[PDB]
């Protein structure tokens, strides 16, 4: 419901000398918990058809590719798997 | 942090927090808010790098909506993930018919 | 000298550019404030939720605009007409 | 003057003390 | 309902791309938003009424908006 | 599945009429759609609210959200009254 | 039963389980499936009773698909409830645009 | 004599009394089989599913080309043509 | 795809009500009805191999249909 | 006959209008 700090954090990392105003701020937060919503309703869903009690990251992974369109997709995908592994590397 | 590990700026506690409370399944594996924290940092950094581009091709030093609405409807994958999607004060994306311009 | 077409365009320009509501706010406001009260009597709105819906609604409009603007071209005219907006509409599910 | 009409008995604010303005800002943290 | 001018809507469809307008086309806009905020307002009303509350929030219109296929960014 | 009570409500409504097997699995998706999109709005609505638990009240609200006119005024004026003869 | 306890003959206890089974909250009250159950026995008697109409109005003893399409498609009401829904080998609604026909 | 309006009309009666299938079963099953062995090579199908997309097919066609009609008369046309489809496709957002 | 033949794809058009038919619509229905067929099937396959099977059921397609706002009835 | 081949390697129906009844 809020992530502004984290959007400001992402914003700082891609484009360090812009800066973002607060009612676009607010249009960040609305996209963030859309896709958040989206994309656990869908892996909810998914788990559900499987009988599965359970949402790991197979069922996020799956959810993505059938919510993102193409290209936007693999690369999400590419960045959540480098991530899980990252998580748990020397 | 758990983010710190994960290389991401977006918290995965928070994300884990949602996943338990949403009501989205019984259990949340380990995995599952460090890739999904991932991917909206992911789409958060898309959409801003674009907005970026377009507001410091306006020379703008601030986003402001107009330069998300303009990112997100001159890219054809973002314009079809945010299909049903209002942005308030994003305006719409400069465009007039060739038949209605003098031949 | 009359020229209506440059006149025309130019204002397409002007407010394909500009992202303030076009609608003005006290008569969206009373309009808001009638249909609402019609469905209850004693019911408020904050402002802001005023605004939500003047933002939707304008949105909604644009959008039905520039799909109108195709079906009177489909029908090899400039000037929209009711029937533009019906069919816009038919064809999108209302 | 193109704004809502805050004495409107139709709207309840939240706030209700401070009139809300339309204007944008920087966000900072 | 008269409140939405003409040189409004004739603004709203210029943003459209709309080079000429009938004049039969400002009732007929007038028509279409009355139906457009009576589906939302229904909606929201009934959001606002079920939280046993008397004041229509914006979130009770993000949510009439998004239970019609509109979701609206901005004001969450 | 609900065939069996699709059948014994068209016993009450049509007496002499029988239901060929593909119209009844028409009316078990109908069942289970109808179901699934109550339920989902009913949690959408306790969400909203921080309720833990889902009542009555969510699914009535629902059936107003997602049915048109009339077919809402008597859903609920059913359910309502399912509800209060289920407690006695 | 449950079910007839409420009047009703859809199935009160298996709309119950349903329900907590299907990650919808984390608790679920004895009235729900009561009222949830009489909506969707309500709804089925709404299609059924119209369908029986149109196989009777075609002298048929036995609803098929095509009866719950004619059904559904001449009700403005449930019409718009299933405006997204296709039922298999239900068939279009005989109409033809008034344009194509002998003035 | 060359009646080609009463023979469309009586082909319209004829197909919208009936709910067969109008592509031929076998046809639609190597389509179905063409692409979805360009995705996965090893990939199956259930008969049930093929014809569960069978009808889905055929009912999105259907009405895809009952919005193309209302396009085509829109333009006083009796005749379907490709802008016809295309126009309908934009307006419901293909 | 040109297994879809003239008469196959003028009778869809006539249970669509239409009068008439130039001879471009043909290619232009096959097109359109590859590009249903594989977004449909691609989301098909996908729920088929998230479970780990290789055959695609009428389940899975009815919630390939769903996903994108097509619901099917009479497959479960 | 307008019917689809089940001979086909294609198709798999190893997991799978009368009037119903009880
Ligand atoms: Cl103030």
């Amino acid at each position: 419901e809020s992530y502004a700090i984290y959007v400001y954090k992402v914003l700082k990392q891609v484009h360090p000398d812009t800066g973002i105003s607060s009612k676009a701020m607010s249009i960040m937060n609305s996209f963030v918990n859309d896709v958040f919503e989206r994309i656990a309703g869908e892996a909810s869903r998914l788990a559900h058809y499987n009988k599965r009690s359970t949402i790991t990251s197979r069922e996020i992974q799956t959810a993505v590719r059938l919510l993102l369109p193409g290209e936007l997709a693999k690369h999400a995908v590419s960045e959540g798997t480098k991530a899980v592994t990252k998580y748990t590397s020397a | 942090t758990r983010s710190s590990r994960a290389g991401l700026q977006f918290p995965v506690g928070r994300v884990h927090r949602l996943l338990r409370k949403g009501n989205y399944a019984e259990r949340v594996g380990a995995g599952a808010p460090v890739y999904l924290a991932a991917v909206l940092e992911y789409l958060t950094a898309e959409i801003l790098e674009l907005a970026g581009n377009a507001a410091r091709d306006n020379k703008k030093t601030r986003i402001i909506p107009r330069h998300l609405q303009l990112a997100v409807r001159n890219d054809e994958e973002l314009n079809k993930l945010l299909g049903r999607v209002t942005i308030a004060q994003g305006g719409v994306l400069p465009n007039i018919q060739s038949v209605l311009l003098p031949k | 000298r009359y020229r209506p077409g440059t006149v025309a365009l130019r204002e397409i320009r002007r407010y394909q550019k500009s992202t303030e509501l076009l609608i003005r706010k006290l008569p969206f406001q009373r309009l808001v404030r009638e249909i609402a009260q019609d469905f209850k009597t004693d019911l408020r709105f904050q402002s802001s939720a005023v605004m939500a819906l003047q933002e939707a609604s304008e949105a909604y409009l644009v959008a039905l605009f520039e799909d109108t603007n195709l079906c009177a071209i489909h029908a090899k005219r400039v000037t929209i007409m009711p029937k533009d907006i019906q069919l816009a509409r038919r064809i999108r599910g209302e | 003057p193109n704004e809502y009409d805050l004495n409107d008995s139709f709207l309840d604010d939240e706030e209700e003390d401070y009139e809300p303005t339309d204007e944008d800002s920087d966000w900072e943290p | 309902i008269q409140g939405i001018t003409k040189p409004a809507i004739r603004r709203l469809a210029r943003r459209g791309g709309v080079k000429r307008i009938s004049g039969l086309i400002y009732e007929e806009t007038r028509g279409v938003l009355k139906v457009f905020l009576e589906n939302v307002i229904r909606d929201a009303v009934t959001y606002t009424e079920h939280a046993k509350r008397k004041t229509v929030t914006a979130m009770d219109v993000v949510y009439a908006l998004k239970r019609q296929g509109r979701t609206l960014y901005g004001f969450g």
